[PDB]
């Protein structure tokens, strides 16, 4: 599998990020969990929450409603939404593939949230 | 009521008849997935062979898909899933006697799958409580 | 209290059955062509536990099948472009004279004819140069004039080896096992399921196997019944011995017409200098890897014999020399400097010379021509070598001095080495089981 | 909320030495543990699975041990290629929590 | 149980286990049986015609020798007709918790064709006596 | 019963055999419907092609009206449907025993439509009955 | 739909009078209802009877049992047998289609009851 | 069917009688029941046994284990062995085809016990 992350560098605060993970080499309608995992300044790890191949969503309640996580079945894309950012909130966002011992991450994409 | 008023209702005809008017409009559909080339060089030979083969292995798909529900020989059955209050946030009076069945699906093209898949494992959460009492 | 018989349905129960296979292929071509269905690249790996199946290779139908589809596929793209009828007709071939080398004096014929232009009552002399692997005297003819009518290979389209895999309809599926240890045939124990295969290269050759997958860790001596002399030993390479093979000649190709809409390439004037086409392999890695081999060939025989290396036996000039698709235009190579080797108990490059026909004798029939085009510029080749086949000799006294040399001929085993792993089952999915039930009346 | 703390986040050690990570859970909830391998520039790469046992191609110099809330990860002759970030985790309920991680100088 | 330790077994993965633990993955084996070439010159023509025809003869003629006995629509069906103890004289302990589908087909491979037959003129004799009773 | 009174009736052994006599022999004629080209260039490629699809689309085809009248997977169904009396002036015991099967059906070969119809009529009532009483 | 009637146009009192309608742009064995009306000298119409799609049957009373209706679904035609008939009987026999809010007829036949 | 008995006229008493029927038209491997009876002088029948097409085999308890009946599927035919013969065994033997309210029989042949 690849996993590609997309979408713009930039975003204003208190507005809308939109970020696409474009995957190849694998059908996101058959099995595995399909996470978004994000990594701050100074190396640390959050997980934000997760999508099934049944289209259930499950979030980190850290993140009360500030995210929604949606896809495109027929692009075999899926995407992120957060709500309300802060620059505490920039950080490199990962779309990453878990399941049987296995973990596949995607190369990463850079995001600056500031005015 | 009969004569010029008698209703034969063609096929397909209960595409902007309401979800309860539709609901005895189920059996024309059902006959008309099979037949159609019943009366008979690679032009028009090859053609004929890949469309009777996909229109078989469909109905086979959606037929099995059916039995592995529980639903096998029946055309209005209805099983123990719960169907939950984020799915649809409307009462059976504001869907069946109020809007068609095209655009229905429309709304539930995002949930397909997750109506799907519990249905086939609820049929089988059942098949070993009847095997504990039957013992 | 006494168990009455159940049927379940669906449970997974396995019967070693053939069925047809199917292309598939990721994003004209010779065998592709856009043709294979561009299956999704998800090779479904699902380990199997306490699982072991028996695998079976020369009894294995997937070589059968694989040799079997693409001699069609050769076929298919020959067919709709244009043949070679008219160029049997007396030559007049004369030595090429002009910066030639001492070796390949007599190689290139410059010979012209009275071949047909493109209205049928005129005619036109036309010049190339024909190797001398391709014509024979009567002053001079094409080789295979007494043989059928032969192809133009069509430049459009292109030799280069294209992955493709192969794979079984609903009710079947495909086991494959990652053994480091794996023998030929036996039990395997690391039995694994998979919708269909990683990436086969189709690349054709005849001595050593090159484009291969390598060994897992350690050099397999891979064959069947093994005191027989008359069947093959199959070797798989874990590292790779790097051959580089090319030809520094500025070849010119002309276009000419033999009638209406049907063109036809040959070679042209030479321009530089005469030089023949050498391949190259190192000799440290050569020896490197020829030691790791003998080391493995001694668990099947004794430890204080002598291996000894030979060339082929002669003969025929498809099996004898090393044979290759790599540029375009075919390479004939000898093939005696691998093979000077004694090895008992206890300076960066190979030069080899090689021949280029253009007369190409494609797979034992006889009926079947290949003409590969002239193309313009320098052939250079990248390639590795990861396998070789060796053919025993009978009439061993004494089980010493007991030699090993190349050889076989049938193509059959270049995909040998790479379906080693796969094997095809049919799911036989209804069945019964005794436990406690009682039909409901 | 299963909280996973880590000791302590950046310890100096030297090539040869045995050293030893450990990672404590609010509950004693299951052996289903598992660490992460991070080297910089990379993304993680899960190492260690039901707490005992190694996945393909780990070298047999990592080994891990413990139960209850107690879980130890050694590292034994320690040689350039171990410069990484190393994570415990549970897998047993959602929601997934990462430790602190801890830093490897040499 | 959650995260890389969640079941996403898929197909064929039942193939190692228990009696006990291949009973509850009926599901997903059949799934495969129809679809994979759901997505699409002489050669692949009629070799990808007789690649399916070929298989749906199969799937066909195991819902109809199922539909015969008169499990068809069910995963897990069982009649009640006796079996003579001569094919294998294990009880329920020894046998499903403790050994592979694949190893028990090889002991009964023998019987397979006096087991199948038995199970048409047990069900027509309930449908036999429904006919009696009913009437 | 037994030497020249035996029963090896094979496939269509019954076929001039009174309706009583006939009524034990359906299971044998069912399995004759699919098989026979379980094991195996224009000619043969359209001609076997052609002739597998057609015994899999009129297999389908009976057990689809199977499937609509309510009672699929059953070899003998007997529904609740009334019958006229103007299709056939004959008792219970002018039908089963005293004549053919074949000759039979060319009397009701001109009330075939009226009769094939009218099943699934009540059919669909019978499951909207169903759904009222269950809920 | 085209309807297309055919027949004696002379037949003898007391005998049997019979008619053909030949049907073609559409199938008896569908949909619909396939009649047969006649027109009296001094333009008075009469409805004789019905068909069902599945060949069910209907009669006017007022015809008694003077009347079979008959079909041969291989040739897709439908027949007319008019037996005891007088020459107050006379008149332009249709072949009409009715329903669905379409009705369609053909051009009809002339038939005199003479002696 | 047509079905042709061969072997020895004459046998030494105690010494074993064989006889072959050889079948043609018809496939003995998915049939009916095959059967052996003799005629003695005086004309009385007796019936000595049959064989199915699974290869079951039954025999008339009054004689005891003197039979085996054996067949040859290859060849079609199906063959009789008596042992230990009498002067009172002499009869002649016909292999029959019974079943299905159908008999047909072979032409027979004669045998002679006697030294
Ligand atoms: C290939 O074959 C091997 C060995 O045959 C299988 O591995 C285990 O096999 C045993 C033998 O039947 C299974 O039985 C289980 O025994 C448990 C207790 O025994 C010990 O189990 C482990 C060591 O294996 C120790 O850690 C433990 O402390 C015990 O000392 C029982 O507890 C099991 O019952 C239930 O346990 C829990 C309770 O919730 C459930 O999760 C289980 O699923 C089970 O319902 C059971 O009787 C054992 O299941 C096998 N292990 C596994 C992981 O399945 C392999 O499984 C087999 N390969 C495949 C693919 O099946
Ligand atoms: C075993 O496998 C190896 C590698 O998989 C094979 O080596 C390749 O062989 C093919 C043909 O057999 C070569 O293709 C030729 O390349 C010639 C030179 O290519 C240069 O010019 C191109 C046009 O200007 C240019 O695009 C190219 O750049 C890149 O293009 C390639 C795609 O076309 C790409 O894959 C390469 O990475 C390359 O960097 C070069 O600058 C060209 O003139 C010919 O027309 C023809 O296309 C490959 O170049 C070989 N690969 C390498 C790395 O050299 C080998 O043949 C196989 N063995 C056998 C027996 O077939
Ligand atoms: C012929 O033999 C040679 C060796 O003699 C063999 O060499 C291969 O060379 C290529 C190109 O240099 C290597 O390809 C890449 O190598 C990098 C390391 O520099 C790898 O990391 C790459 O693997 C992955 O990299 C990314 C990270 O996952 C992925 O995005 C990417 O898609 C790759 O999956 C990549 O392979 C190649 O590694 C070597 N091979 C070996 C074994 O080292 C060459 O393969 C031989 N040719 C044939 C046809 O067999
Ligand atoms: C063609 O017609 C003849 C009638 O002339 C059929 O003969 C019939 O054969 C059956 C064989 O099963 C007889 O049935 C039997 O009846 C007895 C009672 O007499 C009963 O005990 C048995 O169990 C069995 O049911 C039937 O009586 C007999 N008919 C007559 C009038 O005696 C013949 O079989 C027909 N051919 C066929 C069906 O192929
Ligand atoms: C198309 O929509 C109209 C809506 O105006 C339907 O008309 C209704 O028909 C039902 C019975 O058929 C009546 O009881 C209502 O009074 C009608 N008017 C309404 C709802 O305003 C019409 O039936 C629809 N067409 C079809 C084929 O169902
Ligand atoms: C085979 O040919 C290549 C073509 O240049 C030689 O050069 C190597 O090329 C590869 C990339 O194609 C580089 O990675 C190597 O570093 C090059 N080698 C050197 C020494 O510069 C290569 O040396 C040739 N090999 C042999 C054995 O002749
Ligand atoms: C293959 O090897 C031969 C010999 O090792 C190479 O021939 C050399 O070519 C250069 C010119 O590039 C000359 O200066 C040398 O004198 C030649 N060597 C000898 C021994 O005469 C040849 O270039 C190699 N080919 C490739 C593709 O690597
Ligand atoms: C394989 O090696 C043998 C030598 O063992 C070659 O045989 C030589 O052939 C030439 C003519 O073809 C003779 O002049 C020599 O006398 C032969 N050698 C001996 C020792 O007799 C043989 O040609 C080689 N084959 C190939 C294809 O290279
Ligand atoms: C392949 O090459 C080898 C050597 O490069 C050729 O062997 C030579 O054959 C001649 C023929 O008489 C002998 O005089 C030499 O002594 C041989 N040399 C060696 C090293 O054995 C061989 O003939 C070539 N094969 C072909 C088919 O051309
Ligand atoms: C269904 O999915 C599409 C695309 O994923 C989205 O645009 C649409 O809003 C979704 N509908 C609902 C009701 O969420
Ligand atoms: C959705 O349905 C499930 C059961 O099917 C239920 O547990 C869950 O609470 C429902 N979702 C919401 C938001 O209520
Ligand atoms: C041409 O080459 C052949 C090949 O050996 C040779 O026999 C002949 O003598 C040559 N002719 C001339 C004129 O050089
Ligand atoms: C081949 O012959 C032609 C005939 O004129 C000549 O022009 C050409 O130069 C010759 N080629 C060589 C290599 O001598
Ligand atoms: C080609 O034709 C010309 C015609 O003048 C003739 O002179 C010449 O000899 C011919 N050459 C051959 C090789 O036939
Ligand atoms: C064709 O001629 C060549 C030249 O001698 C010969 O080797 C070959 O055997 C011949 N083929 C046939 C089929 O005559
Ligand atoms: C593997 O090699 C052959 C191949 O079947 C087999 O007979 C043999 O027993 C196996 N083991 C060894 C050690 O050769
Ligand atoms: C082949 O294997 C058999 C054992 O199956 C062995 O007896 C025989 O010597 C071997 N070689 C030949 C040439 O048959
Ligand atoms: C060979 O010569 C031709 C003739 O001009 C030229 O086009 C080509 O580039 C040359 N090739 C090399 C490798 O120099
Ligand atoms: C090749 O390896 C053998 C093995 O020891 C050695 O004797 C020989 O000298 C080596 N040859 C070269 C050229 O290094
Ligand atoms: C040959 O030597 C190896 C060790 O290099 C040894 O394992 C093997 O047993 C020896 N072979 C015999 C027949 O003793
Ligand atoms: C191989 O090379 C060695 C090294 O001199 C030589 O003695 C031997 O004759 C050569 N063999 C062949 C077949 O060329
Ligand atoms: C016992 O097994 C035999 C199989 O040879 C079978 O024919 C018989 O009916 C069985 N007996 C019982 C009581 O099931
Ligand atoms: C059933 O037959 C097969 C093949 O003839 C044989 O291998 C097997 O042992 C037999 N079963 C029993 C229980 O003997
Ligand atoms: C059935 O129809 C045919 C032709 O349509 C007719 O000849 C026959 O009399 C009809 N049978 C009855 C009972 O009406």
């Amino acid at each position: 599998v690849q996993l590609q992350e997309s979408g713009p560098g930039l975003v204003k605060p208190s507005q809308s990020l939109s970020l696409t993970c474009s995957v190849t080499g694998y059908s996101i309608t058959s099995a595995y969990y399909w996470n978004w995992i994000r990594q701050f300044p100074g190396k640390k790890l959050e997980w934000m929450g997760y999508l099934l191949y049944d289209g259930s969503t499950g979030y980190n309640p850290s993140l009360k409603n500030r995210i929604s996580i949606t896809r495109d079945t027929s692009k075999n894309q899926f995407f992120l939404k957060l709500n309300s950012v802060t620059p505490e909130d920039t950080a490199t966002y990962y779309c990453s593939r878990e399941g049987n011992n296995r973990s596949y991450w995607g190369q990463g994409t850079t995001l600056i949230v500031s005015s | 009521a009969v004569g010029i008023g008698a209703v034969f209702l063609g096929f397909l005809g209960a595409a902007g008849s309401t979800m309860g008017a539709a609901s005895m409009t189920l059996t024309v559909q059902a006959r008309n997935l099979l037949s159609g080339i019943v009366q008979q060089l690679t032009v028009w030979g090859i053609k004929q062979l890949q469309a009777r083969v996909l229109a078989v292995e469909r109905y086979l798909r959606d037929q099995q898909l059916l039995g592995i529900w529980g639903c096998s020989g029946k055309l209005i059955c209805c099983t123990n899933v719960p169907w939950n209050s984020s799915w649809s946030n409307r009462n059976l009076s504001e869907i069946w006697d109020n809007m068609t069945w095209l655009q229905w699906d429309k709304e539930i093209s995002n949930y397909t799958q997750i109506i799907y898949g519990l249905l086939e494992e609820s049929q089988n959460q059942q098949e070993k409580n009847e095997q504990d009492l039957l013992a | 209290e006494n168990l009455w018989v159940t049927v379940y349905y669906g449970v997974p129960v396995w019967k070693d059955a053939e069925t047809t296979l199917f292309c598939a292929s990721d994003a004209h071509n010779v065998w592709a062509t856009h043709a294979c269905v561009p299956t999704d690249p998800n090779p479904q790996e699902i380990h199997l536990e306490n699982v072991t199946e028996e695998f079976n290779m020369w009894k294995n139908n997937m070589v059968e099948q694989m040799h079997t589809d693409i001699i069609s596929l050769w076929d298919q793209s020959l067919k709709p472009c244009v043949k070679l009828t008219p160029l049997c007709v007396t030559l007049q071939c004369t030595n090429v004279t002009n910066n030639i080398t001492d070796d390949m004096r007599g190689e290139l014929k410059n010979c012209s004819f009275n071949m047909t232009t493109e209205l049928r009552d005129k005619k036109q002399k036309v010049y190339s140069l024909f190797y001398r692997l391709d014509v024979v005297q009567i002053e001079y003819r094409l080789i295979n004039c007494n043989t059928s009518a032969c192809t133009q290979a069509c430049p459009k389209v292109s030799f280069e080896p294209i992955p493709i895999h192969y794979c079984a309809p609903a009710g079947f599926a495909i086991l494959k096992c990652k053994d480091k240890k794996f023998n030929g045939t036996g039990p395997c124990p690391s039995v694994s399921t998979v919708q269909c295969t990683h990436g086969i290269k189709p690349v054709v050759s005849t001595q050593l196997l090159l484009n291969g997958s390598l060994a897992e860790e350690e050099v397999m001596i891979r064959s069947e019944n093994i005191t027989n002399n008359a069947k093959n030993i199959l070797v798989q390479f874990n590292t790779p011995v790097q051959i580089n093979c090319t030809r520094p000649n500025n070849n010119t190709r002309k276009s000419i017409r033999i009638g209406p809409g049907q063109a036809f390439y040959a070679t042209g004037d030479i321009i530089g200098d005469i030089r023949q086409a050498h391949c190259n392999v190192s000799k440290a890695t050569w020896n490197e890897t020829l030691g790791k081999v003998v080391k493995q060939l001694r668990k099947h025989f004794g430890n204080n014999t002598i291996i000894r290396f030979a060339n082929s036996s002669g003969g025929d000039l498809e099996v004898t020399t090393h044979s290759f698709n790599c540029g375009g235009e075919f390479f004939y190579c000898n093939t005696s400097g691998l093979f000077n080797s004694t090895w008992i108990s206890n300076n960066d490059s190979i030069t080899l010379p090689c021949r280029i026909k253009q007369i190409i004798n494609m797979w034992q029939r006889i009926g079947q021509c290949m003409y590969a085009p002239p193309i313009q510029g320098v052939i250079r080749c990248v390639s590795n070598i990861t396998g070789l086949i060796l053919t025993r000799d009978g009439g061993s006294t004494n089980s010493t001095t007991e030699t090993f040399r190349p050889g076989g001929g049938d193509m059959r085993d270049n995909w040998r080495s790479e379906l080693y792993k796969y094997k095809v089952v049919k799911i036989e999915p209804l069945g019964v089981a005794p436990t406690r039930c009682k039909r409901r009346v | 909320d299963i909280v996973m703390t880590q000791s302590h986040r950046f310890m100096s050690t030297s090539v040869g030495d045995r050293v030893s990570i450990t990672c404590k859970a609010s509950q004693s909830v299951d052996t289903a543990v598992a660490w992460y391998q991070q080297k910089p520039g990379q993304s993680p790469k899960l190492l260690i699975y039901w707490a005992s046992t190694r996945h393909p191609g780990v070298p047999d110099r990592f080994t891990g041990s413990g139960s209850g809330t107690d879980f130890i990860l050694t590292i034994s002759n320690v040689q350039s290629e171990d410069l990484a970030d190393y994570f415990c985790h549970q897998f047993d309920r959602y929601p997934l929590t990462f430790g602190d991680g801890t830093k490897l100088e040499l």
